[PDB]
């Protein structure tokens, strides 16, 4: 989730957008 | 864009910045 | 409310949010 | 203290507003 | 004044109180 | 640079205003 894929590891741009509305 | 490890409220804003007026759910579960 | 350590700027602002109109001393001393 | 109660340690709420006026 | 090591987007407020109506350049490059 | 002066190694006021204009 949303902290193991960008807090834990290296997240993008779109891996961050994902967890829009 | 950014090449890091995005935590707290660092975590928050990059949601706030990137989703707009879409806005996003933040839920910090391990 | 949050479950972790509040380090450097982090910890002034929860501290500036929590206390409010009465206000806070940071006083940084290990 | 406020570095090792809150920074070295985890706090909360009410060890925060200790720090308070 | 600050007695540590200034990362991310601390680093970059940091250059911007401290520099003021100069402005300054951020290259993050290792 | 930096990052190396001051985000690796710890900096002051003045090594931080050698980045400025
Ligand atoms: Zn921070």
């Amino acid at each position: 989730g949303i902290v193991e894929q960008c807090c834990t590891s290296i997240c993008s741009l779109y891996q961050l957008e994902n967890y829009c509305n | 864009f950014v090449n890091q490890h995005l935590c707290g409220s660092h975590l928050v804003e990059a949601l706030y910045l990137v989703c707009g007026e879409r806005g996003f759910f933040y839920t910090p579960k391990t």
